[PDB]
């Protein structure tokens, strides 16, 4: 089965306040 | 294919043992540094700092 990961899986890159 | 370090190689084929060390910067905090003393910190004083 297959589904749409609409916006999902990010992340924050870096350990960097931004 | 072996080496066969010998005594007579002499000077140009002697054996050298070498370690080699590498610096990667900015994708992490620092964890490990040189001797420095720590010193503590000072507020709205205008300092160069470390």
């Amino acid at each position: 089965a297959y589904t749409n990961s609409f916006t999902r899986g990010v992340y924050y890159p870096d350990k960097v306040f931004r | 294919q072996s080496y066969g370090f010998q005594p007579t190689y002499g000077v140009g084929y002697q054996p050298y043992r070498v370690v080699v060390l590498s610096f990667e910067l900015l994708h992490a905090p620092a964890t490990v540094c040189g001797p420095k003393k720590s010193t503590n910190l000072v507020k709205n004083k205008c300092v160069n700092f470390n």
